[PDB]
RNA sequence: AGCGCCGUGGCGCAGUGGAAGCGCGCAGGGCUCAUAACCCUGAUGUCCUCGGAUCGAAACCGAGCGGCGCUACCA
């Protein structure tokens, strides 16, 4: 009765990689369709990828030469840590806070996890 | 007016060190002035003027900022200085660079006591401030000194009394800080009472906090607690502190327990 | 401006996922495999190719598992093509 | 337009609010559901156990509201060491009206004696039936003496199983294990996962759950489908815990005892020393009721080595400065209850691990410490906590002349080298001290793959004692 | 919770007291048959926030925010 639908909703990644540049103008559409901000995202990609980018408008530029294959293979990774609920198969958990460190928590059940580093 | 040496004399010594600020750079290197030691030019030229290979020119040069130096040559006829930069090791750039901010900094005081009383800046360097420099070994802790003492002053001849009134002034505006002793002690007790031992401890303690260094000792952890006071001699904290801990000894050898010290007082 | 060329009937187009070693690349083609490709003679060392640019390449009837580069598209014919939709246009690539 | 916390407050106080104990009640007529004794104490232990990462603390949190903290860094995530707590009032609701099943509801201890129904459609009010207090036992292979300390603190069980894993979970039944050897026979089962299950897979994990116990000594133990997440099904639970578990056999008559199991010591920081509290200890009383100003002893207390090695044991003498149960401070405490017992114990002696499994005496008795226990132990046939790939379980082996063994005597965590192993017999020298009042429960565990398993039990019969220096 | 710190130009460091700093980045041209290494030159910052002393604060300090390492979950 409550809950009577019960991701495969993730956007077809779109790499766009003008020579020594690299270009993710599609960001914005993953951020949303996962329910996760695009700060924490590109932060997490700065963190898998070590180098620096800047953000225009939504889109995210990087000066480096990468794959679309590392690309998908990151964007997974952190679906599968940071989008995707382990103990449950639910996309509505968000990014929160609870004294000083970074607490996501649950929406569809309601759980206390932490997926920081 | 700024102008006026820092140092004794007007002319650098031989083998001496000092800091001095580029300007210009023509062919052969460059003469620059100097901020350790009066204003006249001293040329590096460019043999002596990288460590490694002569690569980059201008951006180890870098116009018109400071940068250490020593001085190989003086020619005491006309003013001319010969003066070197790689030949200072990685030991002795810091002490350089630290008798270089000495030195600036008693500059300024005696600067503005120049420019109110409207003395030259000479007069000032010759009357109180190289006695000093000879009495301490340097001006700058003659100054902290006299933050602590006023006895440090005595024996100075001012060109008015109204110039250390003022100067007096500017430095317990300017120079003041009164480091801060902290300690940290182990209660280590098995005991029976421990809670009123250790209020009565605190008690002992803080009844021992003058009017110009008050003890504290506040509660970070059970077993280890930290001992916070701010001594303005630096001489007097450890024994009070070591007072604090005679106290509390007194205090826990009878109550059955026992208690240790992790970390005595120190700055 | 050399005219481009569209596929006929067994040539198809595809995107170098990266390019082997040897004389050989991996050509994501746009029927959903990941297969493998020759660089072929008339096109082995004057045109070089690029990982991550459209290029045509040509199935053989015999094996399916490999095919041959024929063509390559200088990102130009490649944006037009995708203009007019010779490929599927979720995977697009530009610059 | 009033404020949600005013519209609590005035529920407290039409509720019954929180009364304050009489300071001198008769005693002999003091029964563990009396008003005085249920709504400011919780007379009855409930304990959960299961297997590591499945969410205990979430079934005890969504029944009652009480958090276990989790804290200490690296343990907010993995494990726990220290036991979790937490108060629940169960009320019923007094209106046979509204259907039985939902009629109970657990809630907060802060909450007031008779809270309104929070039914749509049904204005009576809440009868408390009983107030319980929640034991959560960290469910980890590592972790072994806390389990079984707790479980000795333990009156009724609750076991966890997930639904999707695999159905015979070696923890689980470990657990059921050592709580049939401590003499806990009311177990409640719970299907954690049953939302992510079909309708054919629960049946199957049910049938499952049934195969296992039936062997046990447990045998016609409820099971409870729950959600610790979706916080449904708890009224039932309640029904369950009301029904299932009635109060153990428990007067005054029996002399005064306490067993602390934690340490707890209040020393905010940032705050003036002039201005401090007590050491506490967190103990289980299962036996004598503690008022204000009594003096207390901890036997085996201060433990230290003479210069030739030997042991003294110098006993901790006590004042009782408070005793802190439930929300409130209460007079008396009821003995089967979790209680924070603030004397003036140093506060050092109490900073994390130091009061854990330790016997303590109202004065009055002189419980003794032995050096030497002579146990009557028995085993079992097969270990439990390891999984075999497709082999027979692990077999156990009889003791062998000076080994080290976990022996927990109730509470008391020490480690035992065996000097002969008999028919029926055993003898055990301990590091650790540990004193015996009337028989105490223990439970055995031996070191072979790495870390403790359990064994069997085991039981003194008589031992070696040491006269404690006043 | 308190302590020991920190607050950046894209990232890293730095002096803190005279007030936009250098390398790594990137753009541009330079050497090169040509690429890389190396030359040189740029367009971008609340050095976190509120204050108080100061001729002057980004700097000395306080009253607050955020990120941290411990102490330790400290009834
Ligand atoms: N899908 C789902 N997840 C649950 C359920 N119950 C708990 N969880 C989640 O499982 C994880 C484990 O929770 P936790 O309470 O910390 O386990 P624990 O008992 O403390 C670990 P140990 O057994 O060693 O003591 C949590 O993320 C919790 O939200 C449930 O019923 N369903
Ligand atoms: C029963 S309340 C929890 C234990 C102890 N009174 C503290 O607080
Ligand atoms: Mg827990």
């Amino acid at each position: 009765t409550n809950n009577p639908e019960l991701k495969f909703r993730i956007p077809p990644p779109v790499c766009l990689r003008d020579g020594k540049k690299t270009i993710f103008s599609n960001i914005q559409d993953i951020a949303e369709k996962l329910h996760r901000s695009p700060e924490h995202l590109i932060q997490y990609l700065f963190a898998e990828l070590g180098t620096s980018g800047s953000v225009d408008g939504k889109r995210l530029v990087i000066k480096g030469k990468f794959q679309s294959k590392q690309m998908e293979n990151v964007l997974r990774r952190y679906i599968l840590e940071y989008v995707t609920c382990k103990t449950c198969k639910s996309i509505n958990t968000e990014l929160k806070r609870e004294n000083r460190l970074f607490f996501m928590v649950c929406k569809s059940c309601g759980s206390t996890r932490s997926v920081s580093s | 007016t700024s102008h006026c040496r820092f140092y004794e004399n007007k002319y650098p010594e031989i083998d001496d060190i000092v800091m001095v600020n580029v300007q210009q750079i023509a062919e052969m290197g460059a003469y620059v002035k100097l901020l350790e030691y009066d204003n006249i030019e001293g040329m590096i030229l460019l043999s002596e003027l990288s460590r490694r290979r002569i690569r980059s020119i201008q951006k180890l040069i870098r116009v018109g900022k400071n940068d250490v130096a020593v001085v190989l040559r003086v020619d005491k006829e006309k003013g001319y200085i010969d003066l070197s930069k790689r030949r200072v090791s990685s030991e002795d750039i810091i002490k350089c660079e630290e008798k270089y901010q000495k030195s600036k900094t008693v500059h300024s005081i005696l600067r503005y006591c120049a420019e109110k009383f409207q003395i030259p800046l000479e007069e000032l360097y010759k009357t109180i401030a190289w006695p000093l420099s000879r009495k301490f070994g340097h001006a700058y802790e003659a100054f902290k000194l006299s933050i602590i003492d006023e006895t440090v002053w005595e024996g100075i001849e001012p060109p008015s009394k109204d110039v250390l009134d003022e100067l007096k002034n500017y430095i317990s505006k300017r120079l003041t800080p009164a480091v801060k002793i902290r300690a940290d002690v182990e209660v280590s007790c098995f005991s029976y009472e421990g809670i009123d031992a250790i209020k009565d401890a605190l008690k002992s303690a803080e009844d021992m906090s003058t009017e110009q260094m008050q003890v504290k000792v506040k509660l970070v952890a059970a077993p280890l607690y930290v001992l916070t006071t701010q001594a303005l001699d630096k001489q007097k904290g450890i024994e009070q502190l070591e007072s604090a801990i005679e106290k509390i000894t007194e205090v826990i050898t009878k109550y059955g327990g026992v208690c240790n010290i992790t970390m005595p007082p120190k700055a | 401006k050399r005219e481009l060329i569209y596929k006929e009937e067994g040539q198809e187009y595809a995107q170098i996922t990266k390019m082997l070693g040897n004389g050989r690349v991996e050509a994501s083609c746009f029927d959903g495999n990941k297969r493998m490709a020759h660089i072929r003679g008339k096109l082995r060392k004057k045109v070089w190719m690029g990982q991550g640019d459209i290029i045509l390449v040509s199935l053989r009837d015999f094996q399916d598992d490999q095919c041959d580069v024929v063509h390559k598209y200088n990102l130009d014919e490649a944006r037009t093509l995708k203009n007019q939709g010779e490929l599927p246009e979720n995977a697009k690539i530009n610059e | 337009g009033e404020t949600e916390e005013e519209k609590r407050k005035r529920e407290f106080e039409e509720g019954g609010g929180l009364p304050e104990q009489p300071l001198n009640p008769d005693f002999s007529k003091l029964n563990p559901l009396s008003a005085e004794i249920i709504n400011r104490q919780a007379t009855i232990n409930i304990g959960t156990i299961g297997h590591v990462a499945h969410g205990k603390s979430t079934v005890v949190r969504a029944i009652s509201g009480v958090q276990t903290v989790r804290f200490k860094d690296e343990l907010e995530r993995n494990i726990t060491i220290k036991l979790g707590y937490a108060n629940a009032k169960i009320y019923k609701c007094q209106e046979p009206t509204c259907p039985e099943p939902d009629c109970y509801r657990s809630f907060k201890s802060d909450k007031e004696i008779s809270p309104k129904c929070q039914r749509p459609g049904c204005p009576g009010r809440y009868k408390l039936v009983r107030h319980v207090s929640f034991v959560d036992c960290p469910g980890h292979d590592i972790l072994m003496s806390t389990m079984l300390s707790g479980a000795a603190v333990m009156d009724a069980a609750l076991l966890l199983i997930a639904g999707n894993e695999s159905c015979p979970q070696p923890q689980t039944s470990e657990h059921l294990a050592a709580i049939e050897i401590m003499k806990l026979k009311h177990v409640i089962i719970l299907q954690n996962k049953v939302d992510l299950m079909r309708e054919e897979s629960a049946l199957e994990h049910q049938k499952s759950i049934l195969k296992f116990i039936r062997g046990t000594i447990a045998d016609g133990a409820p099971i409870v489908p729950i959600s610790a997440q979706l916080k449904y099904n708890i009224d039932a639970v309640n029904e369950f815990i009301v029904k299932t578990i009635p109060v153990p056999p428990r007067d005054f008559m029996i002399s005064p005892r306490l067993i602390v199991i934690r340490s707890f010591d209040v020393n905010k920081p940032g705050a003036e020393i002039e201005d401090l509290k007590g050491g506490v200890a967190g103990g289980s009383i299962l036996n004598g009721v503690f008022k204000l100003g009594d003096e207390i002893e901890i036997r085996p207390g201060i433990v230290t080595k003479d210069d030739k090695g030997k042991i003294q044991c110098k006993p901790i003498f006590s004042n009782i400065v408070s005793l802190f149960a439930e929300q409130n401070d209460l007079k008396f405490a009821v003995p089967g209850g979790l209680i924070g017992v603030g004397t003036k114990v140093d506060p050092t002696l109490c900073r994390a691990d130091r009061l854990v499994g330790q016997v303590v005496g109202a004065k009055g008795h002189l419980p003794n410490i032995y050096t030497d226990i002579e146990i009557n132990y028995f085993l079992l046939r097969r270990l439990l906590g390891v999984k075999t790939d497709g082999q027979k379980q692990a077999k156990v082996r009889k003791l062998e002349p000076n080994e080290v063994l976990m022996v927990n005597i109730g509470s008391t965590a020490t480690g035992a080298r065996v000097v002969a192993v008999k028919a029926d017999m055993a003898r055990l020298q301990l590091t650790s001290p540990a004193c015996t009042e009337i028989n105490e429960k223990i439970a055995l565990s031996r070191r072979i793959e790495k870390h403790w398993r359990l064994i069997g039990w085991a039981t003194i019969k008589k031992g070696t004692t040491l006269e404690p220096i006043a």
